[PDB]
């Protein structure tokens, strides 16, 4: 009776969605063929598969989401490796020339051919569902497919379906390392269709991830194929509620509400804790105080920014796994005691709690260590104005001398974007500090 | 047993579960059935699972084609209380069924009977592999309740020996079950079988 | 005979109800299979007034089971005491509200409370001589604040001259689980001050409190909590069900308790509360039962008596006593504390027994007080309420869906006459 | 410390009270001892 | 605030202490006219 | 019917009052479960005055247990009497106060001084007819100096129309085991000698002589030197709660050996006392109970009373017992002793007798004894605290909690007054 559609965007998105779906298959436990294990021949053990797994009279489980890139070589991977056989064949949809790292590639001249094949496949995966809150968007900012085929991907679902909600992770440029050049230029353009095309949007920062696995986990040179596990055991603790019973149940709606006060403020933060090793599990005692405090604790934060020099406007807890409610209460009336820690003083009640009963599961091979319980960040707070900042100042000196703007005049669109995207997000920024002044 | 740490000791202390077993600890899954007086509404089957974590039974049942009810779930990761009764006052601690669960037998769940007709080919792999805990899995076991009947076992296999009129190595279950049941020894258990 | 219909709206309501309908099944006898097993026979001379009548020896709750969303219908129907509701009983939507009063209101709202209607006026004229409804929800929830608003309203078009009680949930100061919670508190208590006759003010920490404190347990879980709130709930009407020296319906606690239409919310307690290890050392008698009573750790809402005053004070005993120290404890509590009543009324106190007392237990005893400390659950709401809304703070999920700013400046102007009178019988 | 002072004046306030509401209830039962043998003096003034 | 609170509780507990002082004088001085009415009743007793 | 509250503070008070409900449960005949296994059923009668009865036949001891360091209460819950003290009477703090006076009464005792007053008012008013309150403590620490004369404060300005009876272990030169408590006993007395109207001082040499010399045992460990101060605990309200030819309360006791409002400070005894080894070549006779009483081996204080003149002496006798044998050798020890008693009063003796002896014995006499010897227990230590504040040492933990050293110049000129006031009279 619930179902949830996920769309995943270029080579980050469909790299993040193969160990998202590699862990959906091990919390129901889906084989990568695609089925019950055969020792076990008779199934149907509880309807949460329903939610991320389709049915068939054969017994086969089929995911609910489609995946989109316009290079061809990240996908086939997926056609190669171990789950073949899981995914549909056409639930993975391949272009034939890349974006290239720019923005008007990606939107007014390759993304057009592929938004009508996609959008056939969405409504097919529409009306297979009976109740659908909404789609997931995993997307990033710096890649083509991620910008320029986004924003026209989000622009025409917002007509598609009207009042649907609409989530999205963005792969945020880090402020200190990139992979590419011209990522302010991919970066602010897509800001315009996504300020008014979008509910809600987490930021992802990758040198945040660098940092974190390496001093917590105790793990030297990390690889993406690692980080992702830990950006897919944030996806779980969000929808754990969704799929398996708790104290308390939290909605796709429910926190769409509670983090957005107002329409050009949509841009919360995510923050994961405990994150440890497994000999450092067994050591430490993880009490809810203790998981809650870190999660506070701007050196775990998972955007580099920082609280202290901000402030918060809403946060929403996810407690998931062995949990009471009484100490819960104890540890959130703690928070209001600390005054490193500051609140706006227009929004005095900042929380919303999500308890799930069952403990996190572990993987073979990965970092994380077997833990039984877990708590999840998605607080919106000012302090993202200060990485906005910092971003613009790139983007105005790079600008300033004309650089990289034949890369996108010449591909069809005008040069009238350049300067007013520069000028909604400053109107942007100019909200961002109104809503900081306090009274 | 969050209330005994009242006389465990006078300042109160959270109830520590079982980390070792948690951390061990897959699904043994039994077919059942519903055992009431005749009604032609209820001819049900459903799956009980024991999860072998926090020793915790939950029963299902499968959604039937064009049937008059459907329902998804009965009971939600819960604890089974067995039907002695004695709910108050009790000064021990109270009783659950544990992992004691055979094929035949009929499980008293939440007033509802139900009896096991069938287990799953891990359950099964289970029983056999484990029979410190269950004797109805030992093979010499099963043989030596047959053994008990030497006199007659000259006679049997003529018995057989009536049903095999194909002169073939292949017999039915169904007969198979007959034979053995008219043997009217009484001890043959059908997990033994 | 007088048969009460329960209503049981939202998540928290499920949550509370499902508890509620269990102790009643275990006081009655009422074994999960749906028949009766018991030992005495004067269980069943009333027993249609929770339970309805069928084949078989059979009888289902008369309860209505509303939620918009899904999910918790599973959770109602696969709990220890699923296969005795009806299953025509539970009435579901498909889009969740999802803690927004507005989308419970007016969109989401709009369409299922006509099917639930036809479930509950079908229910309710089966009834020989209905004696009143009763309701559970929270304020802090999209369906159960959104939506069982317009079922109070509704209802009281329909059925006006009838008793309706509400055992609500108020926010609390510190565990507030909501960030926009005023806007789904304040403009519910506005559609329910004007069409309620009883309202309970049931609050989650002061359950916090009574389980660490009073009974001195470590891991209070939401089942540990709603057996509290279920046990003040069948212990107001035990004597419609049970014979006594002085029986009390929830009619004759109203008539005693609130004296005018605006002034009816009450802070709920129950006696019997004792710790385990305390439980061999006190004797159970029954100044010690008015002892716990008026004593501010064991009420359910988040206010202090000291700091306001009492204006009305019910009293509803359980178990076969004496009278006398009930005639003469709560005198004597009635004169230590002069300070702590009123003095334009005398005699605020009124008395009920009932011969049968709760399973495993003596004597009982349930308090229902109206009091002016109650102004300060409302100011603390304003104070929340008026420092969010004059910068239009999460209001295009409000004025998005069809109502302007006038209902939001009402819904403070008469809350703000509401607590002006709550001052002036201070 | 004002807190402390403030709570425990404030109960010998509520003694002094209940303490003037004995005093009262005095009064009032010997006054009617009063009038009763004021009564026995206007009898006896009529046995004269 | 809590320094003015306390002050007047201090105020208001010297008033009851007062009125509790007047009281208890008032009961001596009608025991005073009580037994002096009493001294009554015994002299027109011996005019009797 | 006259019902009597002990308090217990500190780790020597708590100790005593374990062994002291110990040997009451044992003449009452109740074992460590809570019931009662006696014979006579006149230990029954009179049950309610030390015992308070619950629901089962299972009786509790109305006590109030106190220390902020909660060491010596997990002692107390694994000993042999352990389990029919009630947890809502176990109050305990954090941390100790570490041998100070100003962490017991000001910082660290101020604030649980609330929770012992609730429990106490709480079982004051289930008392029937209160008698007064008996209290057992140390002077020569921080917990039990501290508290014990702040809750002797805080009850006598709240109950003014009863009675105090302290049993303070006060320190002893030799046996000195606290190099701080010249201090701590000083600024005790000032608190003790205006709100204590019976004051009843143990010494430890005292006992440890009288284990060596008269009982005969190697091995004294505080296992029997409380059973010797519990004996005197359990004898001086004998005729309380016990029938008798002549009865005596504690407020008997209190108008005949209390003359003035400062000389109220006692030496008691008890002297049926004899070894294992010489019990067959003794005869238990009134005379010989009378010879032993008196002598200065036998007193529970370390002082020679031949040193200074009675002014007031009782003693209480158990069993089935002549009168006359009593009056004369009580005459006769006033007669010979003559210049061993002041000669401006009369009748310096007040005898008591009772019916029923303790257990394993067949009579019994209990001594109490006001005195003028006592300044030698007090020069020592006025010795001790002007030698020690001559050079302001151990004082910056006092002058770090609060108090000025004007306290100490007022505390000596308190005491020096009460060693005035003795020998003025002696
Ligand atoms: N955290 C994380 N980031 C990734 C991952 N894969 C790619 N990225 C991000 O993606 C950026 C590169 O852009 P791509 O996603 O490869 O480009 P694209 O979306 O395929 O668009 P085109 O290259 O034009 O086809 C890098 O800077 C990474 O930060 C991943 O697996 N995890
Ligand atoms: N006392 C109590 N409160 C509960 C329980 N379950 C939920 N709540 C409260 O209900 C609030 C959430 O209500 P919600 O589910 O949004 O209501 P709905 O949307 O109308 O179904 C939370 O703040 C909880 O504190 C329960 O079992 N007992
Ligand atoms: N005779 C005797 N003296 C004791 C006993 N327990 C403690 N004391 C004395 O108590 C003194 C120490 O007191 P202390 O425990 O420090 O007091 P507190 O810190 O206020 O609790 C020592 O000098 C001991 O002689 C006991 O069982 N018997
Ligand atoms: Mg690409």
């Amino acid at each position: 009776m619930r179902e949830c559609i996920s769309i995943h965007v270029g080579q980050a998105g469909v790299q993040i969605g193969n160990a998202c779906w590699e862990l959906y298959c091990l919390e129901h436990g889906i084989q990568p063929d695609g089925q019950m294990p055969s020792d076990k021949t008779i199934g149907g053990g509880d309807d949460s598969f329903n939610t991320f797994f389709s049915e068939t009279g054969a017994g086969k489980h089929v995911p609910r989401a489609v995946f989109v890139d316009l290079e061809p070589t990240v996908i086939d991977e997926v056609r190669t490796g171990t789950y073949r056989q899981l995914f549909h064949p056409e639930q993975l949809i391949t272009g034939k020339e890349d974006a290239a790292n720019n923005y008007a590639r990606g939107h007014y001249t390759i993304g057009k051919e592929i938004i009508d094949l996609v959008l056939d496949r969405i409504r097919k995966l529409a009306d297979q569902c009976t109740g659908l809150q909404g789609f997931l968007v995993f997307h990033s900012f710096g890649g083509g497919t991620g910008s320029g085929f986004t924003s026209l991907l989000m622009e025409r679902l917002s007509v598609d379906y009207g009042k649907k909600s609409k989530l999205e992770f963005s792969i945020y440029p880090a402020p200190q390392v990139s992979t590419a050049v011209v990522e302010p230029y991919n970066s602010i353009l897509t800001t315009h269709t996504t300020l008014e095309h979008s509910d809600c949007a987490f930021m992802v920062d990758n040198e945040a991830i660098y940092d974190i696995c390496r001093r917590n986990l105790d793990i030297e040179r990390p690889t993406y194929t690692n980080l992702n596990r830990l950006i897919g055991q944030i996806v779980s603790s969000i929808t754990a509620s969704l799929r398996f019973d708790g104290a308390l149940n939290v909605d796709l709606t429910e926190f769409q509400t509670n983090l957005v006060p107002y329409p050009r403020i949509h841009f919360p933060l995510a923050t994961y804790a405990p994150v440890i090793s497994a000999e450092k599990a067994y050591h430490e005692q993880l009490s809810v105080a203790e998981i809650t405090n870190a999660c506070f604790e701007p050196a775990n934060q998972m955007v580099k920014c920082d609280p202290r020099h901000g402030k918060y406007m809403a946060c929403c807890l996810l407690y998931r796994g062995d949990v009471v409610p009484k100490d819960v209460n104890a540890a959130i009336a703690t928070i209001k005691t600390k005054r490193t820690i500051q609140f706006v003083d227009w929004c005095p009640t900042g929380f919303k709690v999500g308890i799930n009963y069952q403990p996190p599961t572990v993987v073979p091979g990965g970092d994380l260590a077997k833990v039984q319980r877990a708590v999840c960040m998605l607080s919106n707070t000012t302090a993202i104005a200060e990485a906005w900042a910092r971003l613009d100042h790139k983007f105005d000196l790079m600008y300033a001398k004309r650089a990289f703007v034949h890369w996108y005049v010449g591909e069809g669109m005008e040069e009238g974007e350049f300067s007013e995207a520069r000028e909604d997000m400053a109107a942007l920024e100019k909200d961002y500090e109104e809503v900081g002044v306090d009274s | 047993e969050d209330s005994l740490r009242n006389c465990i000791d006078l300042k109160p202390t959270p109830h520590r579960r079982n980390f070792k077993k948690f951390m061990e600890k897959n699904i043994l899954r039994f077919f059942a059935k519903l055992v009431t007086d005749k009604c032609v509404d209820l001819d049900r089957m459903f799956v009980i699972s024991y999860y072998l974590g926090d020793d915790t039974i939950s029963v299902f049942e499968p959604i039937e084609r064009n049937s008059g009810i459907a329902g998804g779930m009965f009971l939600k990761r819960s604890r089974v209380k067995k039907p002695g009764q004695e709910v108050f006052k009790s000064e021990l601690s109270e009783y659950i069924k544990a992992e004691e669960l055979y094929i035949g037998v009929t499980v008293n769940v939440n007033g509802y009977l139900f009896r096991l007709l069938n287990a799953d080919e891990y359950t099964l792999n289970y029983m056999e592999q484990n029979t410190d805990k269950y004797p109805f899995s030992n093979l010499k076991l099963a043989l030596q309740k047959l053994k008990q009947e030497e006199g007659k076992s000259r006679e049997l296999k003529q018995v057989f020996k009536a049903a095999d009129s194909k002169h073939t190595n292949m017999v039915d279950y169904n007969t198979f079950r007959d034979i053995l049941m008219s043997l009217t020894v009484g001890n043959l258990a059908e997990q033994e079988f | 005979m007088r048969e009460i219909v329960h209503l049981q709206a939202g998540q928290c309501g499920n949550q509370i109800g499902a508890k509620f309908w269990e102790v009643i099944s275990d006081e009655h006898g009422i074994d999960p299979t749906g028949t009766y097993h018991g030992d005495s026979d004067l269980q069943l001379e009333r027993i249609n007034v929770y339970y309805n009548e069928a084949t078989g020896g059979k009888y289902v709750p008369r309860a209505v089971l509303v939620d918009l969303e899904p999910g918790t219908m599973d959770s109602v129907r696969s709990g220890p005491f699923g296969q005795i509701f009806r299953p025509d009983n539970f009435v579901f939507g498909q889009s969740g509200a999802g803690n927004n009063w507005a989308k419970g209101h007016y969109t989401e709202g709009a369409e299922l409370v006509d099917s639930v209607l036809d479930v509950v006026r079908k229910e309710a004229e089966s009834c020989d001589c209905l004696q009143g409804f009763q309701l559970t929800h929270s304020l802090g929830g999209g369906t159960g604040s959104g939506m069982g608003t317009l079922l109070i309203s509704k209802i009281r078009e329909e059925y006006p001259d009838r008793i309706m009680n509400t055992f609500s949930v108020v926010p609390s100061p510190k565990v507030s689980d909501t960030v926009v919670e005023p806007y789904n508190a304040t403009l519910s208590v506005h559609q329910l001050v004007e069409n309620t006759d009883e309202t309970y003010c049931i609050d989650n920490e002061a359950l916090y409190d009574i389980c660490f404190r009073t009974l001195k347990l470590t891991t209070p879980t939401y089942g540990d909590l709603n057996h509290l709130v279920s046990a003040t709930m069948s212990g107001v009407t035990t004597c419609l069900r049970f014979p006594g020296q002085l029986n009390a319906d929830l009619r004759k606690l109203a008539v005693n308790m609130v004296p005018f239409p605006r002034l009816h919310f009450f802070m709920p307690g129950f006696a019997p509360l004792t710790s385990r290890g305390s439980q061999q050392y006190r004797a159970l008698t029954v100044p010690e039962l008015t002892q716990q009573m008026f004593d501010a750790k064991n009420m359910m809402a988040a206010c202090d008596p000291r700091h306001g005053r009492y204006l009305t004070v019910a009293a509803v005993f359980r178990g076969r006593m004496s009278m006398k120290e009930v005639d003469e404890q709560m005198l004597n509590v009635q004169n230590k504390n002069s300070s702590y009543f009123v003095e334009w009324i005398p005699n605020n106190v009124k008395t009920a027994v009932c011969d049968i007392p709760p399973r495993g237990l003596k004597m009982s005893a349930t308090f229902i007080g109206n009091s002016t400390a109650i102004q300060e659950l409302f100011k603390r709401i304003s104070e929340q309420f008026t420092a969010m809304f004059r910068r239009k703070a999460f209001l295009h999920w409000y004025t998005g869906e069809g109502m302007d700013e006038m209902e939001f400046t009402e819904a403070e102007s008469n809350m703000n006459d509401l607590v002006s009178e709550y001052q002036q019988y201070q | 410390q004002q807190q402390n002072l403030y709570e425990a004046v404030r109960s010998d306030r509520n003694l002094y009270s209940k303490n003037l509401v004995e005093a009262q209830d005095e009064i009032t039962d010997m006054k009617r001892k009063l009038k009763i043998m004021i009564h026995q003096v206007d009898e006896l003034k009529e046995d004269i």
